[PDB]
């Protein structure tokens, strides 16, 4: 009916892993590219959480640039992943901790093991960590709390903004809450960009107010940081549920971009 | 071409049957007409 | 081919709509923990938008602002409006004269009565609709929903909203033609934006696609129910496409 | 500026957003001092 | 003669025939023309005569 | 048949009024 | 100085049209029908060139 990409497993399959996959028939899969080949090294957010230097902004940008897919079936060592198409009504699964209400706008984020770790079928240095499939404004607010952790986290040396980060620290939504990781170099460069915007906003337009190569250097170092910080905001919501299956295992949705 | 003889000094044109290159103008004409999905359903599903 | 979804609507929110189908319905996880998950009429957010003048605002508040002034407008009027809290999903199908109102709201397509006999128009009320129109239109005018505040006192002062209908599809040209007539809002918006040194406000406006409609059969009109008349605008073959919440300032 | 005379590059290759995209996620030969 | 010869043969014959037939047209009209021109040269005008 | 139709129609069924 | 004012003026006019018998020849095609699909109705453009 649709485009369908196959996964071959290098691993000798565990029957318990096949049983967990047959539980997760309705799941959603992070994939780099819609070449019809997929290896286990390619499949999964294993390919995101492998460089422990790296952090949440590049996690989100990798999940933007990499293909969002729906689990369909498993056939021995091969895995059938039907790539969704904008406008059709698909059964997907809630792997994230956040519960789902009907009609809700549904949005991909990478999962965070800060207090809410949830492993998977992992064997031989590869996990199938599925992205948190989380509401839209909640996803934006997760990223806003992350960037303010990376901003306010330098002033841990003072009790006041130490208490402000510990006061932030926490994102609470409907009936399902989660903690949030501390950043004390992705989020560091993100807030380098934010701090250049913040510094130069009081520095570059003051003689433009009175009318409305140095300036090109300054506004270049402004605007490329502006582009790199804007690119990680627009959440590109993947799904939009028509009805939620009760006990929040699954939800029939329509797929967006 | 019909030409005509003479005996004066004017040369009548040697070119019998002058070539003409004409072409076919094309113009498509389109009419839209609508049928409601209600009308299609009263053709298709067709109750008691 | 259209996707519809049965929704819990309170039987004290099923009105209007139930008299004459066609409304927008927004959802929201609001502040009181016992009734947090609520779906919302377009006439019900009209009594939150300031652009509806206070007579018409309290007219539909006399229709069902009993529920509004129960808890809900104390969460929307009283507890200050965010564009985050409300999300548009489309136009109602399945009138549902049942025990508990289960209204099957559409997602994308032309909102229809089943059996293809009646097409559901979108009833956009008058004061939230008209004033951001562009030019004279031909067959595929697009609907955008825009919430636009104006900074007065309480770091935001007053909430207000619009339903802009325009042929202009593009995001940045659409926000520039908003910036044409919203010079006043960005005056006092700049004023309390430079008032907040450490405290904050939250910006001006938020745009999103809602769909398109037949727009040459577009006309205004009126409904009437309990608490009287209500002058509205009737958008006939309203295709639904809820776009992204795109903010401007 | 004398290195850039002798450094080959007349001016600095400016920061591409493509280069920032690898700053956030890290024919031709290359050399090894010994 | 896979009828390519037939069409080229008819083409050469029709070229000859069309030349001779336009010649017959040109010859008869030239007789008309120069008889008319002689009649004009030998016809004095109306007010003179 | 195709060849004789090249001589018949694609020369012209009437040798007068035109000649293909 | 002096001025020239120019102005065109528009005149609704019934314009006749005379030709010869079978002046220009028309060859038209058997028409094709495309089915544009909407959720509320189906539009059929017949198109004959």
């Amino acid at each position: 009916m649709e485009t369908t990409v196959l996964v071959t497993f290098e691993q000798r399959l565990t029957t318990g892993d096949v049983g967990k996959l047959s539980r997760l028939i309705g799941a959603v899969i992070p994939i780099p590219y819609r070449h019809h080949l997929l290896g286990s090294s390619q499949v999964g957010l294993d390919a995101v959480v492998k460089d422990k230097t790296r952090d949440y902004s590049r996690m989100r940008a990798r999940m933007r640039e990499m293909t969002l897919t729906i689990m369909r079936r498993v056939e021995g060592n091969q895995m059938i992943l039907g790539v969704p198409t904008h406008g059709q009504c698909y059964t997907i699964r809630n792997t994230g901790p956040v519960s789902w209400e009907k009609g809700d706008v549904l949005t991909t984020l990478p999962p965070v093991f800060s207090g809410e770790v949830t492993g998977l079928v992992s064997v031989s240095d590869w996990d199938l960590v599925l992205p948190w499939i989380v509401p839209m404004a909640l996803a934006t607010e997760i990223n806003q709390r992350m960037m303010m952790l990376a901003l306010l986290s330098l002033d841990r040396s003072h009790e006041e903004v130490r208490a402000a980060t510990a006061q932030l620290r926490v994102v609470r939504y409907r009936d399902a809450t989660l903690t949030l990781p501390e950043i004390t170099i992705d989020m560091r460069n993100v807030c380098i960009s934010l701090s250049m915007i913040a510094n130069l906003s009081s520095e570059v337009t003051l003689a433009y107010v009175r009318k409305l190569t140095e300036e090109l250097n300054k506004l270049t170092a402004l605007f490329v940081m502006i582009r790199q910080i804007t690119d990680v905001i627009s959440e590109q919501p993947a799904f939009l549920v028509c009805d939620v299956s009760p006990d929040d295992k699954s939800a029939l949705c329509i797929y967006k971009g | 071409v019909p030409r005509v003889a003479t005996g004066a000094g004017i040369p009548t044109s040697r070119q019998t049957t002058v070539m003409v290159s004409k072409y076919s103008e094309k113009s498509p004409i389109t009419i839209p007409f609508e049928i409601s999905a209600a009308c299609l359903t009263h053709l298709k599903e067709t109750f008691e | 081919q259209a996707i519809t979804a049965r929704f819990f609507v309170r039987e004290s929110l099923g009105e209007v709509e139930q008299k004459n189908l066609g409304v927008l319905m927004f959802r929201l996880d609001t502040g009181i923990e016992m009734p947090s998950t609520v779906l919302v009429s377009l006439f019900f957010l009209s009594m939150v938008a300031e652009n509806v003048s206070a007579a018409t605002k309290n007219t539909l508040a006399a229709i069902y602002g009993r529920e509004g002034e129960a808890i809900r407008t104390w969460l929307r009027d009283g507890a200050w409006r965010l564009h985050r809290v409300v999300h548009p999903l489309g136009c109602t199908n399945s009138i549902t004269p049942g025990a508990t109102c289960l209204i099957t709201c559409s997602m994308r397509g032309h909102s229809y009565n089943m059996l293809k006999t009646e097409i559901y128009p979108l009833l956009v009320p008058k004061e939230i609709y008209l004033d951001l129109d562009g030019e004279s239109t031909d067959e595929i005018r697009f609907v955008y929903f825009v919430i636009t505040y104006d900074y007065n006192s309480d770091r935001q002062g007053r909430p207000s909203a619009f339903v802009v209908v325009s042929r202009i599809t593009h995001r940045h040209t659409l926000i520039n033609v908003l910036r044409y007539r919203f010079r006043v809002s960005r005056f006092h918006f700049l004023n309390n934006s430079i008032s907040g040194y450490g405290p904050s406000t939250g910006c001006l406006g938020t745009l999103q696609r809602l769909g398109w409609f037949c727009s040459r059969d577009s006309r205004s009109g009126i409904v009437a129910s309990r608490a009287g008349q209500l002058s509205v605008v009737k958008l006939e073959k309203f295709y639904v496409d809820v776009g992204p919440l795109v903010e401007f300032a | 500026a004398w290195v850039r005379q002798a450094t080959g590059a007349r001016r600095t290759e400016v920061l591409d957003s493509e280069a920032i995209s690898i700053l956030t996620f890290g024919r031709a030969t290359c050399e090894v001092i010994l | 003669d896979t009828l390519l010869d037939k069409l080229l043969n008819a083409d050469a014959v029709n070229t000859v025939l069309r030349a001779v037939k336009n010649t017959a047209d040109a010859m008869e009209r030239g007789l008309i023309d120069t008889f008319l021109r002689v009649l004009l040269r030998h016809a004095p005008p109306c007010f003179v005569l | 048949e195709e060849m004789f139709n090249n001589f018949r129609l694609y020369y012209g069924d009437d040798p007068e009024r035109y000649n293909l | 100085f002096a001025l020239t004012v120019v102005r065109t003026d528009t005149f609704e006019t019934d314009t006749l049209l005379y030709s010869t018998k079978a002046s220009t020849a028309v060859i038209i095609n058997t028409p094709i029908v495309t089915k544009e699909d909407r959720d509320i109705n189906t539009v059929f453009h017949v198109s004959q060139n």
